């Protein structure tokens, strides 16, 4: 068992050695594929502050698409405008098996245009929020997927900023598709950027403190602890509150948690950056060789062999019924160019 | 008592 684990270590660094130099090749050459009369809009799929996701059909081949669209004016503000770019660029050149593929990208007088592969079985909040929680071995099999996504994304220097349900789409296999790239970014070292989901934040972020790729293992720590209980565990009604859980260095676990999982998340939310997991000597091994992952075949997964443990209904191609309904807004082109300089790398 | 449904992400608060 000791050496298959040590082999299975140095074949981790090979394959990321590889996964490097393929990233940045598309990193250094990364634009204006596509323009919006060649798809026909069906449905909202989703919406932010900043705009929404829509599922579209491409006139020509009839595939189907999830076309992420972005009012070039409601992104005024100077670290929106920073992350549209890290999002189409990262996008453009990562390449995982739980990582959504971009496929076109351009702009217009008003909006920027994200098409990406449509994950037809919902978000996992919609799943998560009907069932009320997820059994100890149903969250670890989505749990294995962000682990082997992080140490992916984390080896090219990126860190990903938003985990949450939300961001985690349900594909035909019953496999994770991570969604939304917003706040991802590519970091040598530390960042500064006060950003992500108030439930989520690590208190390093919170605290205004540089801050490193360690904030995306405390939220895997809130992920798995909100999949297993069916809430996160710093839970109030305004993100002042939140704040002040997050920072005072307590959780608490429902009585159902096995004490595997309990250890496991005491190390995820850990206060103290030296002695956080996935932030040690040993990196994002002292993760995978975490007893309540003991029954994980990590190359399994990899490979989509494990048996999932449910697959969302899907009636055909085009099908929305695994997703929630929202207002529809026309898209509205203006006769002027909006923000031509400010977006000008896009 | 907390937020049970769809979270927004603030870029910069
Ligand atoms: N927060 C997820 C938004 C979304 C919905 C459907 C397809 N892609 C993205």
């Amino acid at each position: 068992a000791a050496a298959k684990k040590g082999s299975e270590q140095e074949s981790v660094k090979e394959f990321l050695a590889k996964a490097k130099e393929e990233f940045l090749k598309k990193w250094e050459s990364p634009q204006n594929t596509a323009q919006l009369d060649h798809f026909d809009r069906i449905k909202t799929l989703g919406t932010g502050s900043f705009g929404r996701v829509m599922l579209v059909k491409h006139k020509e081949t009839g595939n189907h698409y999830a076309m992420k669209i972005l009012d070039k004016q409601k992104v005024v503000k100077l670290k929106q405008i920073e992350h549209t770019l890290n999002e189409k660029r990262i996008l453009q050149a990562v390449n995982f098996p739980f990582l959504v593929k971009l496929e076109f990208s351009f702009k217009d007088n008003s909006n920027l245009y994200m098409v990406m592969e449509y994950v037809p079985g919902g978000e996992m909040f919609s799943h998560l929020r009907r069932i009320g929680r997820f059994s100890e071995p149903h969250a670890r099999f989505y749990a294995a997927q962000i682990v082997l996504t992080f140490e992916y994304l984390h080896s090219l220097d990126l860190i990903y900023r938003d985990l949450k349900p939300e961001n985690l789409l349900i594909d035909q296999q019953g496999y994770i598709q991570v969604t939304d790239f917003g706040f991802a970014k590519r970091v040598k070292g530390r960042t500064w950027t006060l950003c992500g989901t108030p439930e989520y934040l690590a208190p390093e972020i919170i605290l205004s403190k540089g801050y490193n790729k360690a904030v995306d293992w405390w939220a895997l720590g809130v992920l798995i602890y909100e999949m297993a209980a069916g809430y996160p565990p710093f839970f109030a009604d305004q993100p002042i509150q939140i704040y002040e859980k997050i920072v005072s260095g307590k959780v608490r676990f429902p009585s159902h948690f096995s004490s595997d999982l309990k250890d496991l998340l005491r190390n995820l939310l850990q206060v103290d950056l030296t002695k956080r997991f996935g932030n040690l000597k040993n990196g994002v091994n002292d993760i995978k060789n975490h007893k309540w992952f003991a029954t994980t075949d990590w190359i399994a997964i990899y490979q989509r062999k494990v048996e999932a443990p449910f697959i969302p209904k899907f009636k055909g191609p085009g099908d929305t019924s695994n997703f929630d309904d929202y207002e529809e807004e026309e898209i509205r082109v203006s006769i002027n160019e909006k923000c031509g300089k400010e977006f000008t790398e896009f | 008592a907390g937020r049970t449904g769809r979270r927004q992400a603030i870029h910069d608060i």
